[PDB]
DNA sequence: TCCAATATGTGATATAATATAGAT
DNA sequence: ATCACATATTGGA
């Protein structure tokens, strides 16, 4: 209607305050509104990756975007002076320092690994608290642990540059699917962590899987790895079978509960509501005894060290450290009672962090900025892959391989954009490497900037009048090798089609690049990819059989969550849809014996289980009784107090 | 190319809808995927 | 080195975000929200609110064998203080009541039970919501609506005319606002209070025959029964804004009528008592407790949150007169013009407190025949520390981090919501156009960020925006229509 | 004879290629012969029959399966509104309950 | 939620094979198992050995016939290998009155110092 | 053949054995026996040796008094309107005591009680009933007179009652769906009529509404049943008795698959392995001459990480089987033809990180789906005359397109391989 | 070659209408096959070549365009002859007529559709459920379509 | 006097993965 | 809260 006539663009020219998700998107004036509601989605489901790195093509609003979301950096507000340091682990230890200016006394922890929700978190950098030692200052701004989202200058970047072609790789792909290189793949890389609770009552006793004779150990310890995938296992204790199940505690028997995990340990805490005399007797949980001193000791020094900094009526403590002191404190007090749910628990309850590297594999999820989604199709060797073998650039390979079908009925141009700018940018190093003199150098880089961006230009060229000449020539070559930083702001200053018909009339010796075995001259260039959370591990389920419900029909379980078992263990349903669709078929007795032996009936279900047990593994004929289902009597109970009864004709 | 479903279609009536002549041309549209991908890699494809 | 430029350039660049508004969960303070929730309370003429204010938490533990227990969870957690006076019969009890509430973590997020909530701003209409066919103002409890009707009345003269007959859906009955406004003033009272005493009157047919003709000229009449009739001034009739006042009189008045019966307040009040009942003997008394009920639909906060002229915010009927005088204009607003909207924080944490409140005065209220004492007790009875807390996890009014990465600023902190407390938005197919975007959400929300769950109801705000200081996070200083 | 002509019509309105025999089951499943005998299709003239929406046609059928396991199960249950205690009929989905 | 079957199927099924291997080693008939079941009643002791000999392969199921040919098996293998006290304690059956044997402080003490 | 619903007289089902006589369920810290969650009735939630199948039906006994049954209410509701001012019973009282009311604007047939609209049941039928509107529905009373007042009451099983006796630090807890609280409410209800002789005359104001309540309460409880455990998605008929959650079933992403036939797909370590994994025992208990819990411990310690003797007994079960260990691959929506294929598995991935399903390309537009990552399910069939049963949903019957008797271009080349052989012959 | 701020804010209400239309259609489409699927999972067919159907009963069609006479295939109707006799769809010397033609619904058999009412498509389709195939053919490019 | 329109009220019913927890 | 379905009054004819 006629409403949209109050946007008068000439109020928002040179102004980017409509934008908000969009802003980190390259030439959003390109793309269409469906790839960028993808794309705002997308930073959504993004993952931290080990290998994070500034784009090339940039927005330049991307470095505030992650100065104001403070999930990755820490910085110390006030000017501070560390008056201590304490160690509950080599992972995990605790500053305190105080305020110069206002005098008040804070808190810092530190950890490997931040848990965010599920199996996602993120490493730390803590390399300059480490540093720190007792006395030292802490300046007003000063990043002291940082994400791998954030380099050395703290400039922020949500994922890598990856050289791409469009390319169509033995069909591989099809719709929309990514074949990658290996050397690609390890630049793809994410963190893993997980919070895994295991819960030792007095009945059961955990099992020497770490270790051997002499030592017992049932969990790993704090810098050991995850073997076997097990965190541990435990067994439930009794005098009647005590003399035979106790007897090979070092080796898994079919009682036992298991509990799955893999990665690095990083920090164990322990809650035990038993005696502290009684685990001192236990041999078993020596381990558990040895960790609950540990934890005590770090509680004891804190109290001891900071009793006259909280105990002082001259003097101001923060409400963190102050809780954190009057915890350790009940920690170290008589009669410290510990609940879980609401509920006084047995035995110890004992919280490990896991930490692990999880590459690429197939299946999972890669995509750009603007919405182009992907699902990783093959990653192949990188020599198995396009590669040019005419002109100065020979040797080159394609890092990722992109469908290009559909490219411009996806109507997300910006892709390409950034491509080709990437791609002459390559072009322009190549140019400013074979000059020998540095004048020559800078003048190509200002011309190929003025071409496209001018403030970028101007930017630069203060920049290296400022610089010494040594730190000039260390420009000019990382220049030269890692890349050019290209700016496309979102939607003003952008380049169009005429700006990139200039640059390509101007540079006549520029043509695509003839890749061996491949008939199309095609172009490769960098672009952005970001790694998306949907993943293979994400949804994989397989229940042969598991826990059944109270009704005796099939039903999930939380144990998954709990991490007692390795795959999800959920059960399928078999929808209304479902059953027309395989009506199709007209052997409803087949149907029926399916859902019956699977869900319905008990009976079916352990002949089917005893049929393919025991038997001819590979011809499994089966006879199936023709007793009620248990559906068929609950159905009969409901009717039954309803007061009808259906009774076949 | 729009004429090769109707061969198949023939093909279909010519040998009576026998169950053989169907996994002949789910043989014949396997082979010819494969070779489709082998022109398509060899031949390149790109948008720009 | 490239870092040094790409550092240079971001620190050099022109536009920057707000960063007051990046913090602006920080300036939301608990106790101005909390208490108009408490001087509700005050509608119990023995509560008096003393006041609330927050629990020093500079406590300190010492060593103990009193053997006390601490949960393996860990929330972080504030306490606040409220206080009360009851006087009953010249015996005074002072009451003091702790509720924890979240304490704000990062500047950004809460820490409860082990698990990370993050706050969510609210998007609402500010006043005067349109809907169709009615008016809404929304309060603390109870919202106030008006309905429009299209109904005809012909002249003396035998020329019909289509005029707007607008009532009230209060208490679950479509009731006039002329009846409340005459059980409250009378219908002189009224029509003084509107400032229509020489405009509108109702005469004596013998006194119509004794009319002139110039009067006759000059005004309309509409004759309620053949021994009493209406007139009302042409001027006045001219404007379709007053003659909605003119229909619903003509609605009001009855066949069976006495001009003392008009001038008899009882008969208003008797009216409105059988609008809500049929029993004829308590029918007063009905009245005057729905008198009493629409005195306390209005809160303070609402007279806070509508920018109109104090003057009109005095009292409930005040309100219900700047509406009904400037109805058309009201009624003809725009309802997703973001200046006609505000965003909200704390004020719907606090809600569960309201039901709970609100569940023990109307128990307090309704009492029959027991000690006041007794009931104003168990009002302030199973007052726990952690019900607001326990509350506000349960009813999901928190939102969990569920948060991938370490990008927070688009996923949490920015994130606006339709969907929550006193809801305007629903998974009903209607409430479509609220899915959708307006050109006023131009430069103050984000275009693409709607979530593919429940398109529309999510969205995240744009950081250059900037809300107008001391406003009550109004979009807009001013709404969007200026009465001019 | 004119529904038949409309949804081909419309078919081709919307571009949906699908054959006509196909349309006239799903036609002749919503019809519901008022001596409720195929038979009398064999007579000279067309027997008495009413046509019915797709929601009504099992309701109203003569089927206990396909009506109770579809929707309105209450009032099946509580009301003959729908004659549920005469049906008869036999379906495949018997086997399911 | 309650227990999973397919794991006790599996037991089960595996006590089973068990119960043939035992009836064709040693060509048993259900004359012969009624000969050595004969006017049997269960006893503790004796399920409590057949578990400890049966402790690695599986689990001892509820049926009191299973049990018997478990013994009947046990008994032959055992009377194969030297020892030769324990299969006759499973063949004889217990007195109700269990009367329990009063510690013998030489006897403990010698098999204490025993090097077995 | 054919299903009919039918009335059902709970006189001759009734069992002595199964009697509730206590309203209240808690006594002693326990569940009663003789309550509404009796385990010697019903069962046991976790016992195996109390084996009480949940087609157990419990009753309660309102002897000797009666009550409409709730079924037929609602129909006797339209054959005589304002039943419910009939059943109900209400007198008013003078200063002094004698009955005042009057009859002045009622009619003599409303507010008799319950026990005389069962003694005067059949004049007030021909009284209120309407031949036009209802002749129907007084045929259908006629004919089920026996049916229409009973005295006792059926109450399911308590497994499909959900109770938890849970424990808390400040107190315990009770979890219960409100039907229970209904049913407790009945059985009170006769027990305080039932303790007063019935012989003795006693005040009807003590006696006629607690049955027009225990009336509505009847009404409630069958309303209950209808609208929470046996309707819409929720309920037993839509989500049980026609789906059901399936055992043997598996969830994968799917992935482009090359140089394969078309029904023939590779399928991951872990599904294959959890899916087949019973016959998997089978085979190593036969090959390494051991039990077979022996074989499930070797198949755990296998399903850890990638062990070679593993997938060599998978290869061999994928050639050896008859049928081919075939399987049902789903897509939902499942809103169209080809949605479900029946497919052959040919390859076991040798990867324990690959977890997705090769699955050819030509087969994406049977099933209307793409690579976007999005879930297939996968269900295997394993009886092999269930395989030549399902066959009718291989590639090969779906090749013939339903619609003209021609072959159906879902199942012809894709996009790409269309560019590709377009390249090669044009 | 670019956009502007109002261009914009057109595309992103564009935008969000498609992801409103996806989100409802999500919840029609089952509903509709659902109601179609339970009504015609019922639908069979016999081995009988005549039903008995009077030739008067068989309804009529017009065969008022190309597309009209393309539904029909592997289908009869009647010459002037007073014999049964296949349609071929290739003819058009039957556009601009009205054609009756042995239907479906006019079959007189209640154990099953026969042969003729059917159609030759018969033998192709006796495999599976028919009353499925139509719903699925109906219910799949109408939903893609939308 | 009747009636059709308006109005009120009754009733079925609803996607897709998912963070939990009322005196002595 | 949207769609259906059914009564209850009431202004209208
Ligand atoms: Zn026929």
């Amino acid at each position: 209607m006629d409403d949209i006539s109050v946007i008068k663009n000439e109020d928002y020219e040179g102004s980017h305050r409509f934008l908000a998700e969009e802003l980190l998107m390259p030439n959003a004036n390109k793309t269409d509104g469906n790839r960028s509601t993808m794309f705002c989605s997308h930073l959504a489901q993004a993952v931290t990756l080990q290998k994070a790195e500034p784009p090339l093509v940039y927005t330049n609003f991307e470095n505030q975007v992650g100065k104001y979301s403070t999930a990755g950096y820490r910085k110390a507000n006030s000017n501070y002076k560390v008056i201590e340091k304490i160690y509950k682990n080599d992972y995990n230890y605790v500053l305190i320092v105080q305020d110069q200016e206002t005098g008040e006394y804070t808190l810092f922890e530190r950890a490997e690994c931040e848990f965010l929700t599920e199996h996602y978190g993120f490493q730390w950098d803590n390399d300059k608290i480490d540093s720190l030692k007792k006395d030292d200052t802490i300046e007003k701004d000063t990043v002291l642990y940082k994400n791998t989202c954030y380099d050395e200058n703290m400039n922020f970047g949500y994922g890598v540059n990856l050289n791409a072609a469009y390319f169509s790789y033995k069909n591989e792909t099809l719709e929309d699917a990514i074949v990658i290189s290996e050397s690609a793949a390890k630049k793809l890389g994410t963190f893993s962590v997980n919070k895994v609770k295991v819960s030792v009552n007095t009945n059961d006793i955990l099992l020497n899987l770490y270790g051997d004779n002499e030592n017992y150990k049932g969990f790993p310890d704090i810098g050991e790895h995850i073997k076997n995938q097990i965190i541990a296992s435990r067994r439930r204790f009794d005098y009647n079978t005590a003399l035979y199940e106790l007897k090979n505690l070092n080796e898994m028997r079919d009682s036992d509960t298991p509990f799955f995990a893999d990665g690095k340990i990083v920090d164990i805490e322990i809650f035990s509501n038993v005696p502290e005399e009684e685990l001192k007797v236990q041999k078993y949980n020596e381990q558990v005894l040895y960790y609950i001193n540990k934890q005590k000791e770090f509680s004891n020094n804190v109290y001891q060290k900071l009793k006259k900094i909280v105990e002082g009526k001259d003097n101001n403590v923060s409400d963190k450290l102050l809780h954190f002191y009057n915890n350790c404190k009940m920690r170290i007090d008589e009669n410290i009672s510990y609940t879980y749910q609401n509920s006084k628990f047995s035995g110890f309850i004992m919280e490990f962090t896991i930490l692990e590297e999880e590459p690429l594999n197939k299946g999972s999820k890669i995509t750009g900025r603007y919405g182009n989604k992907g699902v990783i199709s093959k990653i192949l060797p990188d020599d198995q892959m396009p590669t040019v073998a005419e002109g100065r650039f020979k040797g080159l390979k394609a890092d990722i391989c992109l469908n290009p079908l559909g490219v411009f009925n996806r109507l997300n141009p910006s892709q390409l954009i950034e491509q080709e700018l990437n791609w002459i940018a390559k072009f322009i190093r190549k140019d400013m490497e074979e000059a020998g003199s540095n004048e020559e150098k800078v003048s190509i880089l200002l011309d190929f900037l003025n071409r496209v961006n001018k403030e970028e230009t101007e930017l630069m060229e203060e920049f290296i009048n400022s610089l010494n000449k040594t730190e000039l020539e260390e420009f000019l070559n990382d220049i030269i090798e890692n890349g050019i930083p290209i700016c496309q702001k979102p939607f003003f200053g952008n380049i169009g089609l005429d700006e990139l018909w200039e640059l390509y009339n101007h540079y006549d010796h520029i043509d695509y690049f003839k890749c061996e075995g491949i008939s199309t001259p095609l172009i490769i260039g960098e672009i952005y990819m970001v790694r998306l959370k949907h993943e293979p591990h994400s949804k994989f389920s397989a229940r042969s059989t598991s826990f059944m419900n109270l009704r005796g029909l099939p039903a999930k379980s939380k144990n998954f969550k709990e991490h007692k078992d390795l795959y999800s263990k959920t059960p399928v349903r078999i929808g209304n849809m479902e059953i027309s669709n395989l009506s199709l078929t007209n052997e409803m007795g087949s149907i029926m014996d399916m859902l019956n032996s699977y869900s319905n009936n008990e009976t079916n279900r352990r002949e089917l289980i005893m049929q393919l047990l025991t038997g001819n593994p590979f011809d499994t004929n089966i006879d199936l009784s023709d007793v009620e289902s248990g559906t068929s009597k609950i159905l009969k109970s409901l009717f039954t107090c309803l007061g009808l009864s259906i009774d076949d004709v | 190319l729009k004429e090769y479903q109707n061969y198949y279609t023939t093909l279909l009536e010519h040998f009576g809808y026998s169950n053989e002549i169907k996994s002949i041309i789910k043989d014949v549209i396997s082979e010819l995927a494969i070779f489709s991908g082998d022109i398509n890699v060899t031949f390149g494809n790109t948008v720009s | 080195m490239i870092s040094n430029f790409r550092k240079f350039h971001g620190n050099k660049n022109q536009e920057k975000f707000n960063e007051n508004l990046i913090l602006n969960k920080e300036n939301e303070s608990i106790l101005n929200y909390l208490d108009p929730i408490c001087k509700t309370l005050e509608i119990i003429p023995e509560i008096t609110y003393l006041g609330s204010s927050v629990e020093p938490i500079n406590k300190v533990y010492k060593f103990n064998k009193e053997e006390k227990t601490s949960d393996i969870e860990r929330s972080e957690l504030q306490l606040i203080k409220m206080s009360f006076l009851i006087e009953k019969d010249d015996k005074k009890e002072e009451i003091n009541k702790f509720i924890y509430f979240p304490k704000l973590i990062d500047s950004q997020y809460f820490i409860i039970n082990g698990n990370r909530y993050y706050p969510i701003y609210q998007l609402l209409d500010s006043g005067t919501y349109r809907t169709n066919k009615a008016l809404t103002l929304k309060t603390l409890l109870m919202p106030i609506v008006l309905r429009e009707k299209k109904e005809t009345f012909d002249d003396i003269n035998g020329e019909t005319h289509t005029m707007l007959n607008v009532d009230l859906d209060l208490f679950k009955s479509k009731v006039p606002f002329l009846i409340y406004f005459f059980s409250k003033f009378g219908f002189e009272g009224t029509l003084e209070y509107f400032g229509l005493q020489d405009l509108i009157h109702v005469l004596m047919k013998e006194d119509l025959d004794q009319l002139d003709e110039d009067e006759i000229n000059d005004n309309v009449i509409f004759m309620i029964t053949k021994n009493i009739s209406l007139v009302v001034d042409k001027n006045f009739f001219s404007n379709k804004n007053n003659q909605i006042i003119i229909a619903t009189l003509l609605n009001c008045f009855n066949t069976r009528i006495k001009i003392d019966k008009i001038y008899e307040k009882d008969y208003w009040v008797k009216k409105l008592g059988g609008y809500f009942t049929t029993n004829n003997s308590n029918k007063q008394e009905k009245g005057e407790g729905i008198i009493l009920s629409f005195e306390r639909i209005l809160d303070e906060w609402t007279k806070k949150i509508l920018r109109t002229e104090e003057k009109n915010k005095e009292d409930i009927y005040s309100v219900v007169r700047w509406m009904i005088n400037n109805y058309l204009a009201l009624v003809k607003q725009d309802n997703m013009n973001l200046a006609n909207k505000r965003i909200r924080l704390y004020e719907y944490l606090l809600h569960p407190l309201l039901i709970k409140f609100s569940k023990g005065t109307y128990r307090v209220l309704n009492n029959r025949n027991s000690n006041k004492f007794e009931k104003i007790k168990t009002i302030f009875s199973n007052i726990q520390e952690g019900f607001l807390v326990k509350k506000i996890i349960n009813n999901e009014l928190l939102r969990y981090d569920n948060s991938v990465n370490s990008i927070s600023l688009f996923t949490l902190i920015l994130r606006y919501t339709q969907s929550g407390p006193q809801s305007p938005f629903s998974s009903n197919s209607t409430n479509n156009k609220l899915r959708g975007l307006h050109p006023s959400y131009l430069g103050r929300l984000g275009l693409t960020s709607t979530s593919a769950g429940d398109p529309g109801a999510s969205g995240s705000l744009t950081p250059f925006l900037e809300l107008p200081e001391n406003s009550y996070m109004h979009f807009t200083e001013e709404p969007e229509i200026n009465l001019n | 004879n004119e529904v038949v002509n409309y949804f081909i019509y419309l078919l081709n309105e919307s571009g949906i290629n699908i054959q006509s025999v196909h349309s006239e089951l799903i036609i002749r499943e919503m019809m519901k012969l008022d001596d409720s005998d195929r038979t009398q299709f064999k007579n000279d003239k067309m027997p008495d029959y009413e046509i019915f929406r797709i929601t009504d046609a099992n309701l109203k059928g003569d089927s206990l399966s396909r009506s109770l396991l579809f929707e309105q199960v209450k009032k099946q249950l509580t009301t003959l509104d729908y004659d549920t205690f005469n049906k008869t009929k036999s379906s495949i989905l018997d086997k399911l309950l | 939620l309650r227990n999973d079957q397919g794991n006790s199927i599996i037991n089960e099924c595996s006590i089973k094979q068990e119960i043939a291997k035992i009836k064709k080693k040693y060509n048993v008939t259900d004359e012969v198992m009624k000969e050595f079941i004969n006017g049997r009643e269960l006893n503790s002791i004796q399920i409590y050995l057949v578990k400890i000999y049966y402790s690695n392969k599986f689990k001892v199921n509820s049926n009191k016939n299973d049990i018997f040919y478990l013994l009947y098996g046990m008994t032959r293998e055992l009377g194969e290998m030297n020892f030769s006290i324990i299969p006759e304690i499973l063949s004889c059956a217990i007195a109700p009155n269990v009367r329990k044997m009063n510690n013998r402080k030489k006897l403990v003490d010698k098999i204490i110092h025993s090097d077995k | 053949m054919g299903k009919k619903l039918s009335l059902i007289d709970f006189n001759e089902i009734y069992n002595e054995e199964n009697l509730i006589t206590r309203a209240n369920p808690i006594e002693n810290h326990e569940f009663s026996d003789d309550g509404i969650y009796s385990e010697r009735i019903f069962g046991s939630y976790n016992e195996d040796d109390d084996d009480k199948d949940i087609d157990t039906i419990g009753w309660i006994n309102i002897e000797p008094y009666y009550i409409i049954n709730p079924i037929l209410f609602t129909i006797i509701k339209k054959c005589i309107p304002s039943i419910n001012k009939i059943i109900n019973y209400q007198q008013s009282i003078d200063q002094n005591g004698e009955n005042i009311d009057l009859t002045e604007e009622i009619g003599e047939d409303d507010y008799i009680g319950l026990v005389k609209f069962k003694d005067n049941f059949d004049d007030l039928l021909e009284k209120y009933t309407d031949k036009k509107k209802y002749q129907k529905e007084y045929d259908f009373l006629i004919e089920n007179h026996d049916k229409i007042f009973i005295n006792k009451l059926p109450v399911f099983s308590h497994k499909l009652r959900p109770a938890t006796l849970l424990t808390g630090s400040k107190g315990k807890v009770l979890a219960f769906d409100e039907i229970n609280n209904y049913y407790n409410f009945v059985i009170e209800y006769i027990n305080q009529i039932n303790e007063g002789v019935v012989s003795d005359d006693s005040i009807d104001l003590l006696l006629l509404p607690l049955l027009y309540n225990m009336q509505f309460y009847a009404n409630n409880i069958l309303t209950r049943i209808i609208s929470e455990y046996l309707r819409g998605k929720k309920g037993f008929l839509r989500k049980n008795i026609m789906g059901s959650r399936i055992n043997f079933s598996a969830r994968n992403v799917i992935t482009p698959l090359i140089g394969h036939p078309i029904d023939e797909v590779a399928m991951p370590y872990k599904t294959f392995a959890e899916l087949y994994k019973f016959q998997l025992i089978n085979l190593i208990s036969k090959v390494k001459g051991i039990n077979y819990n022996e074989a499930l411990k070797f198949w755990e310690k296998g399903i850890l990480g990638f062990n070679q003797e593993l997938y060599n007994y998978m290869e061999e079960l994928i050639t050896k089987t008859k049928g081919g260990c075939t399987f049902l691959l789903n897509r939902n929506p499942t809103i169209s033809i080809g949605s479900i294929l029946y497919l052959k598995i040919g390859l076991i991935k040798k990867d324990y990180k690959d977890l997705t399903l090769g699955i050819s390309n030509n087969l994406l537009s049977a099933l209307s789906g793409d690579y976007d990552g999005d879930v297939l399910n996968i269900i295997p069939v394993f009886d092999n005359k269930m395989k030549e049963h399902f066959s009718l949903l291989s590639p090969q019957n779906f090749l013939v397109d339903r619609n003209n008797g021609r072959f159906n271009g879902d199942f012809d080349l894709q996009k790409d391989q269309i560019l590709g052989i377009f390249i090669l012959n044009n | 070659r670019g956009l502007d701020v109002r261009s914009f804010y057109i595309n992103a209400l564009g935008a969000r209408k498609a992801l409103i239309t996806n989100y409802q259609q999500v919840r029609n489409s089952g509903y509709l096959t659902r109601k179609i699927s339970m009504l015609l999972m019922d639908t069979k067919l016999i081995d009988l070549d005549d039903c008995g159907s009077h030739e008067n009963n068989y309804l009529s069609i017009n065969v008022e365009n190309k597309d009209v006479l393309k539904r029909f295939s592997k289908r009869s109707y009647l010459n002037n002859n007073g014999e049964l006799v296949e349609i071929d769809i290739n003819d058009e010397s039957l556009i601009g007529q009205v054609i009756k033609i042995p239907s479906p619904t006019t079959c007189a058999s209640n154990e099953g559709v026969c042969r003729k009412c059917y159609g030759k498509l018969f033998d192709i389709n006796k495999d599976l459920n028919i009353g499925m195939i139509a719903v699925l053919l109906l219910t799949d490019p109408l939903t893609q379509r939308l």
